[PDB]
C-alpha cells in the first residue's frame, strides 16, 4: 500500500513533482523522471528507470510516480527493518543475546504470544548471532 | 554385610541409569 510512507516524504514528492511539471496537469516526459530523481540525491542508473515505465504510454502521472517511489523505498526498508527490530533483544548491540533473556521479553510484545509459541520458536532454531535470527524468522 | 554392599551397588546402578536417561507467514513479519 502507500501508507508505509509518512506525510513528509509525500509532501516532498509533490514538491518535486509540481516543480518540474509541464502545465499543472501532473505530466512529465520519460526524460523528466530521471531529472526529478537526481534532484533529490537518489542517483539510479537507467535500468532502474527502464523497468518502472514498463511496470506502469509516455505520460507519467502523479499516482504512478508515487507508487514507484513507494516500491523504491520499501524494499530497502524491508531489508533493514529487522536489525533495529533485533536491537532491544541484546543489551550491547553487536548481535549476541542471551537465551534466558528471550523468554520474558518475547512473550510480552503484544501479539498475544503465549508461552507455547516462543517455546516452538527457539527449539526449531548460550547466545545466538544476529544473521541466524533473520534465517530463523523469514524461514 | 553382603546385604549392605548389594544395596549400595543397586543404588549406584539406579543412579547411573537415571543419569543416562507453527506460526503463520504474516505473524512472523508482524512479530518483527
Amino acid at each position: 500500500m502507500a501508507d508505509q510512507l509518512t506525510e513528509e516524504q509525500i509532501a516532498e514528492f509533490k514538491e518535486a513533482f509540481s516543480l518540474f511539471d509541464k502545465d499543472g496537469d501532473g505530466t512529465i516526459t520519460t526524460k523528466a523522471l530521471g531529472t526529478v530523481m537526481r534532484s533529490l540525491g537518489q542517483n539510479p542508473t537507467e535500468a532502474e528507470l527502464q523497468d518502472m515505465i514498463n511496470e506502469v504510454n509516455g505520460t507519467i502521472d502523479f499516482p504512478a510516480f508515487l507508487t514507484m517511489m513507494a516500491r523504491k523505498m520499501k524494499d530497502t526498508d524491508s531489508e533493514e527493518e529487522i536489525r533495529e527490530a533485533f536491537r532491544v533483544f541484546d543489551k550491547d548491540g553487536n548481535g549476541y543475546i542471551s537465551a534466558a533473556a528471550l523468554r520474558h521479553v518475547m512473550t510480552n510484545l503484544g501479539e498475544k504470544l503465549t508461552d507455547e509459541e516462543v517455546d516452538e520458536m527457539i527449539r526449531e532454531a548460550g547466545q545466538v548471532n544476529y544473521e541466524a535470527f533473520v534465517q530463523m524468522m523469514t524461514a | 554385610x553382603x546385604x549392605x554392599x548389594x544395596x549400595x551397588x543397586x543404588x549406584x546402578x539406579x543412579x547411573x541409569x537415571x543419569x543416562x536417561x507453527l506460526l503463520s507467514k504474516q505473524r512472523r513479519r508482524a512479530v518483527v
